């Protein structure tokens, strides 16, 4: 199998690309991706610096009266930022790195590699160790006020698991609150991913479906010839494999409906041979057939994707991409007779999200859910990009929007190169 | 394109709503006042409220997507998103809750519509759903008996009808005139409005059988087997590819022990007589 | 309808409304609001509300219609539970205004199983001490003083009140008949006398369940209800290593404390133990023994309708499907993970009116057609989709055809949810009885909503389709989440953990696979004999008559209370009535 | 002793026992067993016994002492509920035998606290909807029909009876005093009025709490008690979502299910929630609002001490023990953890006898008098570990020599467990009204334990000191999992995690450090708020009395019960007495 | 049709049971939700 690969423009990035150069186990800019994402961490010095100067340093709605200190962490923030990359270094020249942000309100940690033995939440602990042990020697705090610093760092860890109200942010979680083994990297909320690629859509899909699919592969469901269906999938709905994806949406941008897309999907389908009438019914209506059904199920996803997209930046909002992706499922199967997107998991997921998006039960608008979610966790790794795609184009008419939720990601990991153009860092290692 | 497979009239009723080459008949014409009165998201005369500055004059995200499709103009003003919601009778109202989306994402640019048994509701830009309601209030897809605007309370679909043929409504939004005319005398949540809004006569059953979606055993509906075996014919068979990809995505029916033969089966049976009482 | 009435719904349609099954038309407007015979509950609740009101101290209201949503301008229809002449007040079947319902789960909540065989093991192994079938007997005997909380070693211990927790108390059970008939009687579950049920002869269910236990001896542990009802399931096993500990230490006269005691308490924590129930990933965090740990099976070999009516596949179902919805719909979705008015009717309309009860009769019959009328003969190279797919659309336009032709049925189904969960379910028992499989009833679900959707224009609420969507999918799926056998299924199956209208249906299909089949369990032989405990208080033979009873305040048989230590009530004063 | 009788053991001692409190001998194996006036409760338990057997099925036997190990061959003493002159009988502390144990605990798991400026701001931000107070107003009385379980929007809805759910209603409260004079005051927890304690004048309690929430909403919901017994802890939140959400939809005027309604979910169960607590790692694994994941400070902030007597640390330390004692040992430790007879005596050692109360007094005095009389003077450069060894050595010598000189005392406290336990509350109460600092009280709870082995040549039971050696290190350590300060710690905190005799005293000490510093809480201004409902079944401003009621079964106050829906009780036949 | 059994038989009870302890692969260490923090992946290998 061989794909071209194209940027969000509809430009062509590299030709005669073997399926396998963009697979998540040899790809090095896939493999670069990952491995920024547990590493690299964001820290609000700043607000860090209120916490403690308040006494706010344990979880919501809490104070503590009698231990507010003053420590001045913004002032010596270019102290406390060497001595936390000096404890993160292994060896000289590593790729440890720590950068200073907005006059030194905030702070990058990336560990270096090499400190992550067998448990990628190191990323998030080492930086924890660095930062609290960083404070107590650079601002000179003495050991009666030693527990005061754990808190403001570590959150009401360990009396709660979660260390969520800690200092240190990552864009994943920690391993408890992964849904199963090999979930790691589902663990990241679409909000936080579509900061991250600061809201331009393509390249939060790709990096979203870049995550999504490592995931897939680390959850053991790409053993044997089931991997071949996840890599095109990758390839055409995540990497506008041979322009399929853009030329979609370019094509129907102007006028178009979610239906037109669909429509236009299926008779590219049948002009590139994909699908082929297998049997004329009564009424004249042709149900189709597909000899390689792997690659038909990669050209519905992307008809999926497309037609999010298409409604979506039509409306100028996020909210209907659940009941886009629904429609769209169901409008492909009712237009060939074939299956839609994962086989109906797809359109699963979207009842789910439609019902949880929609209702007074959980969930949220889409950019509350992520991959990990167990109401949208169901498809095969096709599902949630066209969220974070939907999340990117919502021009902030949700309340819990990327700018309330995430600006902090936006901010620190918005610069970071494989993070703003995904698909080139891909396309350019698959070279 | 197909649209959907069947043979019936119902089955063709499905595909002329979905196909935008199709012209809706149009039953009554709701002026656009009487048509936000019903809605009762604003007062008519109201200007739109914002949730954002109008598109023009704001610096979008660099995003290839926004630069490539138009916005409804709706989006470009920064509308509020609203909505409209039908309940639809089981006892053959023009349209079903499921062919409303496919109806609304095939005609439509920018809506967010949702399927439910008694209700469905479509989500837009502000004035984009002000003209969606007039559309599908005034032509053939919603009838004054069967069919029934409703934000909240939506019980009925599948309620025994009224004396009358009316759908129950526990807020009871319209009423009847002796000639058959129904008028809403509430807003669609069943708030007071300033002035009765007149909605129309309903189609006899005659025209109701002729114009309905719905395949039903009863009544003198489209028995779904007997008489469009195509429609399952073709709904099985994409159960099956779907159950034969879950197993293994890549493997052909033919490669499947006890795969179908064929589309369609050789020996099915019914097992009640045409419209089901006994 | 189904032609035999004991199945059919046409006596529940009859004596709900006034007009006949069919009929398509009726009033609305005129029944007074609650004033009508169903509003009665309503007008009960109105006259309390004033009551709570005037004890608090700044008049917070609380119950007013008026300041929600009025009731009654349609009419307010009562319900007979299936396979009952029953009726009862639909407010009455809401979980917090039935005590019989809250008993049955407090009932599966606090049962461990516990082997004892590796106790012995040990006993012998480092103290080379002899035990015997008196020493288990007498073994037996203080466990039920230490169970429920009694002292069987230290002085000045306070002890809990027997009849507080006179529901708690422990049996064995074991296939070594000469073992049992060695104990004392007062402490065996007799798998012989609970088993007696055949096909062809006399005890074949004891037979199975002998040969797959075999000459192993097992604990059946009851915990007091109130317990269960203080703190949660994950106390369940803590509790049976606590007092087994005890027991141990004076049954076999060692030291109260030493090494072989911590190995007595990991034998019982963890190496011998069975469970209900696992713990849930922490979105929906869970102690053990709580219902989102719960397989399918186990909820249906809880059920004793297999060993009451052997040849009667469909009760089975229906008896399963009444436990799956008033736990996994009323308790679990509409309680443990959502909560407020909750999920009443989208369990109820499963267990009520016989309409469930009609499809699944009427699927059996289909389905035996099919396969010739040799129950369970669709198996091995006879088994394929041609046949499975006539049996499903068969069935599929069945049920639908009823909800259509008969509208009173319609009008009690009125959500579609419910309509589609019960004809997925006739198409299940369709498929259950023509294989005797669990497996292939998925295909018949996948098919059966999808046919629905495709029939009617609608199927349920908007979130109601997710794992109806991937059911063809997840079907011969064997992928790492996506796949597993229906027996082992539950609410932590990914596409299963959120909806309504489902778990239901699955207890029954699960169940009747198997009684087809000609099986004495689903899927654990210990629950299946565990459950038959007929000194349970719930009795989990007639379910839908507990229900009912339960619904009528008829009811006798719940546990926990404390009205033994108290001298009043929250929000009721004091003092003799006039 | 304490100087003062109120606060000393002396009372208790006399009361209890025939001779001195400081006699060294007495008399055994004269008792007749439980014919004592302290066998009073098993001879009424074996009485029970024998109707328990009759209704078995097959005689399986229960409470039986002879079984077992029978009680009484040394005196069988009474306990005084401390700062109380209530006697009890020493089996009616049994949280089973105590309905108001149970209830102090289930108004703790069913409170949830939810924001609701984030609404408002929702609201505005996609609707443009006007909030105004009186919309509050319409709002909260729409929530207090839904809350129970009535219904808001649908047509034939079900919905519980007031009286099951009497216990269940919502309230606002808010530091913005206009918005407060502005809401109807139905639904007003004021806290100018809850709080009009102060210490140099009045209101400063109230002006704390206002500074800290500022002018912003909280809502404080409390679910049926009823649903806390069903279910379990994880059902608050998600409660308190549903309802919300229906009464949103109401007050509003929204779609019922529009986009806005699923952001409004996401709002009210994760955005603006305070839960009571977190749920467990697996091994313990536990829903949300669980004892396991709850703070210290939480517990001491739902005491009402510190705004009922304000002067009075000590009360403070006491009342939130007794809440502690009950919750962490009795039942997260004795029953959720483990079972059977439990840990009433281990708790109750805490609370009954005034002997911990004598203790703490004591050290108060003790850390006063080393703070030159100026209480929690000694912080920041005064500070020391030399002046804190000082505090440590006195008041632990004055405790422990306590338990030697007077013998009732130590027969009173007879495993050495509770005897630890109260020595080193007591000298973390010295230091904590030294200081006004909780941290420092860590040092002096390792150097009490520490001291005590070294002086006695014992401390507790066989895994006791596991956190107490771990104290020293843990003190002041800033290290992943093993530092914390003293008021967010809890028993997942890992070295908390697994014994009895520790919470109890660390609920004091908390409180203690932060009375002493006159702050109005020790770590939630919200949860310190909302337990001050005078609404509330338990009176969590005399927690010991409390108690004595439910012991001597005199307490009117539980809620949850199913009387008004049954017509009988498991093991006990129906039909009229003679 | 027999798939879903081999599944079963090398997965255990996994997915409803988030533990695959019963299927057929054994390793010294366990799956990540039963690690007692972050870190902890080393440490949750049993003695014997
Ligand atoms: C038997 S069946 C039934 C059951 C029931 C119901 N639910 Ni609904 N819900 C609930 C549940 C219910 C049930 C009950 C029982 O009994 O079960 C409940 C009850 C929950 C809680 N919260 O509790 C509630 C209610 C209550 C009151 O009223 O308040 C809520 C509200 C809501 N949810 C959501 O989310 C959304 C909403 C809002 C909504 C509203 C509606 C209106 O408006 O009317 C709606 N929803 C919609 C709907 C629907 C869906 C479909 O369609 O399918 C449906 C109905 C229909 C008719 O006709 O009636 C339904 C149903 C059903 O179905 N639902
Ligand atoms: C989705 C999830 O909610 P969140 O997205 O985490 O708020 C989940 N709710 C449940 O799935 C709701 C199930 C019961 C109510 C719906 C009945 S169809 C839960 O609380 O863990
Ligand atoms: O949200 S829905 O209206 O689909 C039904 C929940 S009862
Ligand atoms: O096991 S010990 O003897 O240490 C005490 C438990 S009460
Ligand atoms: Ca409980
Ligand atoms: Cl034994």
């Amino acid at each position: 199998d061989e794909i071209d690969l194209y940027d969000d423009k509809g430009k062509k990035l590299a030709a005669g690309v073997p399926l396998q150069n963009i697979s998540p186990l040899k790809n090095a800019a896939i493999k670069k991706i990952v491995n920024l994402t547990i590493r690299t961490g964001a820290v609000d010095l700043a607000g860090l610096e209120k916490k403690f100067a308040t006494g706010a340093i344990a979880g919501r709605g809490m104070v503590i009266r009698g231990v507010n200190r003053n420590l001045p962490i913004v002032d010596k923030a270019k102290e406390i930022a060497k001595a936390v990359e000096d404890m993160l270094r292994v060896e000289s020249g590593d790729d440890t790195n720590v950068e200073l942000i907005a006059g030194g309100k905030r702070m990058m940690v990336q560990p270096p590699t090499a400190r992550i033995l067998s448990d990628y939440s190191v990323g998030l602990t080492a930086s924890m160790g660095a930062l609290t042990h960083a404070i107590i020697d650079v601002c000179n705090v003495s050991m009666w006020d030693a527990p005061y610093v754990h808190a403001g760092v570590w959150g009401m860890y360990p009396q709660n698991p979660d260390p969520g109200d800690g200092a240190v942010k990552m864009l994943v979680d920690i391993p408890m609150k992964n849904e199963g083994p090999g979930f790691t990297l589902r663990n990241i909320p679409v909000n936080h991913l579509a900061a991250t690629v600061r809201k331009r859509a393509m390249q939060g899909a790709g990096l979203t479906m870049i995550l999504e699919e490592a995931a897939q592969f680390e959850m053991g469901n790409c053993m044997g010839p089931h991997e071949r269906g996840h890599l095109l999938d990758l390839a055409y709905e995540g990497l506008n494999a041979n322009n399929l994806l853009y030329s979609l949406i370019k094509d129907n941008g102007q006028d178009g409906s979610l239906g037109d897309v669909i429509y236009a999907a299926v008779e590219k389908a049948k002009a590139d041979g994909v699908i082929k009438s297998l049997k004329k019914m009564p009424s004249g209506f042709t149900v189709y057939d597909a000899d390689d059904m792997q690659l038909w199920n990669a050209y519905a996803c992307t008809a999926m994707l497309a037609g999010v997209c298409v409604n979506c930046a039509s409306m100028r909002a996020g909210q209907p991409v659940p009941g886009n992706i629904m429609q769209a499922c169901c409008l492909i199967e009712r237009e060939t007779g074939l299956p839609g997107p994962d086989f109906g998991m797809a359109q699963g997921a979207s009842v789910s999200s439609s019902f949880f998006s929609h209702s007074i039960y959980g969930g949220g608008g889409p950019g509350v859910f992520y991959g990990n979610h167990i109401v949208t966790r169901h498809a095969k790794g096709q599902f949630i990009p066209c969220f974070c795609a939907a999340m990117c184009i919502d021009a902030d008419t949700m309340y819990f929007s990327p700018a309330r939720t995430s600006a902090l990601y936006g901010e620190v990991l918005g610069a970071i190169p494989e993070f703003a153009e995904p698909m080139r860092a891909v396309a350019e290692a698959a070279k | 394109p197909q649209f959907t497979a069947g043979n019936s009239h119902v089955a063709q009723n499905r595909r002329n709503y979905m196909d935008p080459s199709y012209k809706l008949e149009k039953l009554r014409d709701i002026p656009e006042e009487d048509i936000v009165r019903l809605l009762a998201h604003r007062a008519p005369g109201e200007e739109y409220k914002s949730i954002h500055p109008p598109l023009e004059e704001m610096e979008e995200p660099d995003c290839a997507v926004r630069q490539i499709v138009k916005p409804t103009e709706g989006a470009a003003a920064g509308d509020r998103i609203r909505y409209v919601q039908y309940t639809d009778s089981m006892f053959f109202s023009p349209i079903t809750p499921y062919q409303r989306a496919w109806e609304a994402l095939n005609r439509y640019k920018g809506v967010d519509p949702g399927v439910l048994s008694g209700r469905t509701i479509i989500e837009a830009r502000e004035r984009d759903i002000e003209k969606i309601a007039k559309i599908e209030v005034d032509c053939e897809l919603y009838d004054t008996a069967r069919t029934g605007l409703r934000g909240r309370t939506v019980h009925g679909h599948a309620v025994r009808l009224d004396k009358d043929g009316m759908m129950f409504d526990a807020l009871r939004r319209w009423s009847r005139g002796a000639d058959g005319t129904v008028t809403y005398v509430k807003d669609m949540i069943g708030g007071a409005m300033d002035k009765e809004v007149t909605l129309g006569k309903p189609l006899s059953d005659a025209e109701l059988l002729k114009k309905t979606t719905m395949y039903r055993n009863a009544q003198g509906g489209v028995w779904q087997e007997a008489d469009d075996p195509e429609s399952m014919d073709v709904t099985a068979q994409i159960h099956w590819k779907r159950s034969v990809g879950g197993f293994q995505p890549w493997a052909k029916m033919k490669d499947i022990k006890g795969g179908k033969k064929d589309v369609g089966v050789k020996n099915l049976k019914l097992f009640t007589p045409r419209g089901g009482v006994e | 309808p189904y032609n035999d009435i004991q199945h059919n719904f046409l006596k529940a349609m009859s004596d709900k409304f006034a007009e006949k099954p069919e009929s398509t038309a009726t009033e609305f407007y005129t029944y007074g609001g609650i004033a009508q015979k169903g509003g009665m509950r309503k007008r009960e609740f109105i006259a309390e509300a004033s009551k709570i009101v005037d004890s608090r101290v700044n008049s917070t209201p609380a119950y007013n219609p008026d300041a929600g949503m009025p009731q009654g301008q349609r009419y307010l229809m009562p319900y007979m539970m299936n396979h009952t002449d029953i009726m009862v007040n639909a407010d009455d079947l809401h979980w917090i205004n039935n005590a019989a319902m809250q008993q049955a789960w407090d009932d599966m909540k606090r049962g461990i199983v516990l082997g004892l065989d590796d106790a012995h093991g040990l006993l012998e192994a480092r103290l080379g001490k002899e035990v015997t079938p008196d020493t288990i007997s007498n073994y037996m005997e203080v466990l039920n003083h230490a169970l429920p909380g009694g002292a069987v070693i230290q002085e000045h211990m306070v002890e809990t009140k027997p009849m507080l927790v006179n529901d708690s108390y422990a049996k064995i059970f074991s296939g070594d008949d000469d073992l049992v008939d060695s104990v004392d009687r007062r402490f065996i579950l007799d798998i012989n006398k609970e088993f007696a049920a055949g096909y062809d002869k006399p005890g074949e269910q004891a037979d199975q369940l002998k040969d797959a236990i075999g000459k192993k001896i097992w604990q059946i542990l009851w915990m007091p209800t109130v317990v269960a009802r203080q703190t949660d399931g994950g106390t369940m096993f803590r509790w049976v290593g606590m007092q087994v500990g005890m027991t141990m230490i004076n049954a076999y006269k060692l030291c109260a404390g030493e090494s072989v005691t911590g190995e007595f308490a990991y034998y019982a924590k963890h190496a011998a133990v069975v469970q209900l129930s696992n713990y849930m990933p922490v979105k929906r965090a869970r102690s053990h023994n709580e219902p989102g740990g719960m397989p399918l099976g186990i909820n249906a070999d809880s059920t004793r309708s297999p060993a009451l009516f052997p040849n009667d596949p469909i009760r089975a179902e229906l008896e399963s499907i009444a436990v799956a919805a008033m736990v996994y719909d009323q308790l679990w979705f509409g309680t443990y993970m959502s909560g407020g008015v909750g999920f009443t009717q989208y369990a109820s309309a499963t267990y009520t009116d016989n309409i469930l009860e009609d499809f699944c009769y009427k699927g059996c019959e289909i389905g035996l057609d099919y396969a010739g009328g040799k129950m369970a003969s669709i198996k091995g190279d006879k088994l394929n989709m041609d046949i499975l797919e006539e049996i499903i659309r068969a069935e599929n336009d069945y049920a639908l055809t009823q909800y259509e032709a008969y509208p009173t049925v319609a009008e009690s189904h009125f959500g579609g949810s419910v309509r589609a969960c019960c004809a997925a379910a006739g198409c299940g028992s369709a498929v259950a009885c023509a294989t005797g499989l669990a497996q292939p009833a998925l295909s018949a679900w996948s098919l059966s909503m999808l046919g629905h959707y495709e029939r009617v224009g609608r199927l349920g609420f908007f979130g109601y389709d997710l794992q109806d969507q991937c059911t063809a999918c997840g079907s011969y799926s064997y992928q790492s989440d996506e796949g597993m056998p229906f027996e082992m299924r539950g609410v932590n199956y990914p596409n299963y953990a959120m909806n309504v209208g489902h778990q239901s249906a699955y207890a029954g299909l699960v169940a009747g696979a198997h009684s087809a089949n000609h099986d004495a369990w689903v899927l654990s032989p210990l629950w299946k004999v565990a459950f038959s405990d007929r000194d349970l208080p719930f009795d989990r033979g007639y379910v839908t008559r507990e229900y009912g009873l339960g619904a009528n305040r008829e009811y006798t048989k719940v546990a926990g209370e404390r009205d033994l230590i108290i001298a009043g009530h929250y929000g009721r004063e004091p003092g003799a009535k006039l």
